[PDB]
């Protein structure tokens, strides 16, 4: 297992749907609740098969939080990982037509260097570490609804591939401190 | 041997009913507190009318100007939470509900969102007022509680067993359908069929068939109900026939290609049923029918019924139809 | 299956669930280089996930610097509590050896819940065998609002423990807003 220079990550999580969760006889026990859940990720993993996003690397999905990379295989590499979660939206959107629900995805995306590789000698699973990732998704959290969070130098990189951005204003990342973020314009 | 129905349709519709239905025909201290139920739609059912009078385009006077301090005994009561339901109450209520210019709100009652069950608590009010008042069947019929939630009620039927789904009608309540949709018998699909000249609670302004409509379209040509067939239940057929006969408003006007329409061939009318009826009754199933063409494939189907929820007679009847339809439709 | 998705998941009661993370996870970032700390957060895991073997604790997921496991699973098991209690036991222990090897403020903080779980896998693509419900959220949160090298248990941890462990007032309410909004009894271990 190897380290990287230019790695695109993005985390999408959905707020609304740990409120949505419930757990009562009706619903049995939580697991209708969870049915949905397979759904809606089966429905972004129907993504992953399309030409244009074969360079999207799903690694896994934490609860609700969708989260993949983009340059595991110049900077088109970051548009595309926009471009997919962009689908996502389209994704989520289509559930909430059929499931009467009203589902926003939120999505932060951050680019640089990540080591991928495996952790435990038991059930060898594919991750990736470092800051990079880290910032990834703690602008995810701190990120608004339909919009996607980015770093002031993704921000940049944006704007020359035609992506417009309006600051959000300063985040303290726990670590790197107070640091100016964007979001990308619908 | 074991079938789950689950039943749709919005606001009002009579999802509830249905189920209170099931109890009476096929179920087995406890009514106490619907007694007091019944005494809070009456409360609300005469509050709401009077509250209309000034806000109607036109605004609609009373008869008898003495009624004015009745009007402002009602509007100081208005929101008051545990009310007492004083012998007072009763009386000034009763006073309204005589006035002429009152009935004539309740008349323009569609401009406004009011209760199914006004005019019949209303005009049972000297029965209500009791202290030793028990409520009838119809009374608990009658008797409108909003539902939020999914409730669940079991019964059998000649040892043939159902599970039936009371949902909410409303718009914030249809995201917990989908708990719902995975392994269901059929939908029980229930619609005002009077509430053509009605909107709906939610924003004062969407029609509420309309709105019926486009649920139903939703509903039909759903993801995770490609396979599940519709029994549809074209529900207050009584309050239809009412406003047809009446020819107060007409359908033409909120539903302009209604003018167009002739009634089908098929035609299975009633005894001593209007022609009038009949061709608005139909109207509105054929409505409907126009989503159940376009999609199915023969995958799924839709099995209307014209029913009166309030009315023992005729969901035994028609409940009936059904059990004929499940017996095959889970082979 | 024709309609919806085929769904691998399950019901599991009398489970416990351990839940793990580091104190002092940034100040440690701090010293190291980016692949020098991967290898004491793979070393630590690799050693971690023996333990669990032992302890009769099915590793979940590891989520960065969160490391979670669940006895009980794959299957039931009465001793499902006291496996978590001395799983995390041996996680105080382990994180030990590996903090004066860097000789910095460095700490696990656990926390335990009980009761039911669904567990399985969702989607289709990368599948990562996952626990849910609110006794997990729980247990999540028993760690959040934990103590450094100490073991966060539950009202309901101490009803399958039989009470051989020597506890102590929690004060979970304290530390996490989701734990005091519901009232739970929380615990410590001496
Ligand atoms: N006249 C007449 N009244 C009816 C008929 N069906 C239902 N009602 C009345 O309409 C009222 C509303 O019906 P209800 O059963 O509460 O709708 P709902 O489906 O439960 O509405 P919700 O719970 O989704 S919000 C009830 O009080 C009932 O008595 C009918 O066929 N004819
Ligand atoms: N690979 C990953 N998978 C899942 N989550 C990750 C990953 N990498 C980072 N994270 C997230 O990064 C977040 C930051 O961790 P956190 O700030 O709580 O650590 P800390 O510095 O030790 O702070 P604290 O001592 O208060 O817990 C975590 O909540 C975690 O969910
Ligand atoms: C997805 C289901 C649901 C509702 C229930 C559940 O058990 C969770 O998956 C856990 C607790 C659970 O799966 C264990 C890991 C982790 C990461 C702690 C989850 C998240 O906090 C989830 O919420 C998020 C943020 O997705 C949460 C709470 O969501
Ligand atoms: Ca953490
Ligand atoms: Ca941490
Ligand atoms: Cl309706
Ligand atoms: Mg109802």
């Amino acid at each position: 297992h190897q380290s990287y220079d230019c790695v695109c990550v993005m985390f999408a999580s959905i707020p609304d749907f740990k409120e949505f969760y419930t757990e009562s006889d009706v619903n049995k026990e939580g697991l209708e609740c969870l049915r949905l859940l397979n759904e809606i990720i089966a429905d972004f993993d129907d993504l992953l098969s399309k030409p244009k996003f074969s360079g999207v690397e799903k690694i896994k999905t934490i609860g609700s939080t969708y989260m993949a990379a983009t340059g595991l295989s110049q900077y088109m590499h970051i548009g595309t990982m926009v471009e997919f979660a962009y689908a996502l939206v389209g994704k989520l959107d289509a559930i909430n037509k059929h499931s009467f629900n009203d589902f926003k995805l939120r999505v932060g995306i951050n680019h640089g260097p990540v080591i991928a590789g495996v952790i435990g000698a038991q059930k060898p699973q594919y991750d990736i570490w470092g800051n990079t990732v880290n910032v990834a998704s703690r602008m995810d959290s701190t990120g608004v609804l339909d919009k996607i969070q980015v770093t002031e130098e993704t921000s940049l990189i944006l704007q020359t591939l035609g992506y417009t951005c309006t600051c959000r204003g300063i985040i303290n990342v726990k670590g790197k401190g107070d640091l100016k973020t964007y979001f990308v314009n619908t | 041997a074991t079938h789950r129905l689950l039943l749709l349709g919005a606001g009002e519709s009579g999802k509830s009913t249905i189920v209170k239905q099931m109890r009476i025909l096929h179920v087995n201290g406890e009514k106490a507190t619907k007694v007091q139920d019944i005494k809070n739609n009456l409360k609300e059912a005469i509050e709401t009318i009077v509250a209309a009078m000034s806000n109607l385009v036109p605004p609609v006077e009373l008869a008898n100007p003495e009624n004015q301090f009745r009007v402002d005994y009602i509007l100081s009561v208005m929101n008051v939470p545990d009310f007492d339901f004083p012998p007072e109450f009763y009386e000034h209520a009763k006073a309204l509900w005589e006035d002429e210019g009152v009935r004539a709100c309740y008349e323009r009652s569609n401009e406004y969102q009011l209760i199914d069950c006004a005019q019949y608590f209303l005009d049972k009010i000297d029965v209500i007022k009791q202290d030793d008042y028990v409520p009838s069947d119809q009374d608990l019929l009658r008797c409108r509680v909003l539902t939020s939630g999914i409730f669940e009620t079991k019964f059998q039927v000649d040892k043939v067993n159902f599970h039936m789904f009371d949902v909410g009608g409303q718009r914030d309540e249809r995201r917990k359908w989908i708990q719902c949709f995975n392994d269901v018998t059929a939908i029980i699909f229930v619609v005002a069929s009077s509430s053509y000249n009605m909107v709906i609670r939610e924003d004062n302004q969407t029609n509420r068939l309309q709105e019926a409509l486009n649920l139903f379209k939703s509903i039909w040509n759903n993801r995770w109900l490609r396979t599940i067939s519709v029994i549809l239940f074209l529900n207050k057929q009584d309050l239809l026939a009412e406003k047809v006969l009446a020819g107060k408003s007409k359908i033409e006007d909120y539903f302009p290609e209604f003018a167009r329409y002739t009634t089908p061939e098929d035609a299975t009318p009633e005894p001593g049923e209007d022609p009038r009826v009949t061709r608005a009754k139909y109207f509105i199933r054929d409505e409907f029918l126009r989503i159940s063409t376009a999609s199915g494939d023969g995958r799924h189907y839709c099995y209307p019924h014209f029913t009166c929820a309030v009315d023992t007679e005729n969901i035994r009847r028609v409940f009936n139809d059904c059990r004929d339809i499940i017996q095959r439709m889970h082979l | 299956d024709m309609m919806f998705h085929k769904i691998y998941i399950q019901k599991h009661d009398n489970v416990s669930i351990l839940f793990a993370d580091i104190e002092g996870f940034t100040s440690l970032a701090s010293q190291c280089t980016a692949q020098e700390l991967v290898m004491t957060l793979n070393e630590l895991f690799a050693r971690f996930d023996k333990l669990a073997a032992e302890n009769h604790c099915l590793r979940i997921k590891i989520l960065g610097d969160c490391y979670y496991c669940v006895s009980g699973l794959p299957e039931a098991r009465a001793d499902h509590a006291h496996c978590c209690v001395e799983m995390g036991m041996d996680m105080i222990e382990a994180i030990s050896l590996v903090r004066e090897m860097t000789g910095v403020n460095v700490n696990m903080r656990v926390g335990i819940h009980s009761g039911r779980v669904h567990c399985g896998v969702l989607g289709l693509r990368k599948w990562q065998f996952d626990v849910w419900s609110n006794d997990v959220t729980l247990a999540n949160h028993m760690e959040a609002g934990g103590k450094a090298g100490r073991i966060h248990i539950t009202k309901a941890t101490l009803s399958y423990l039989n009470g051989d462990y020597e506890v102590e007032p929690g004060c979970g309410g304290e530390r996490n807003a989701y734990l005091k909004e519901h009232s739970i009894e929380t615990f410590l271990i001496l």
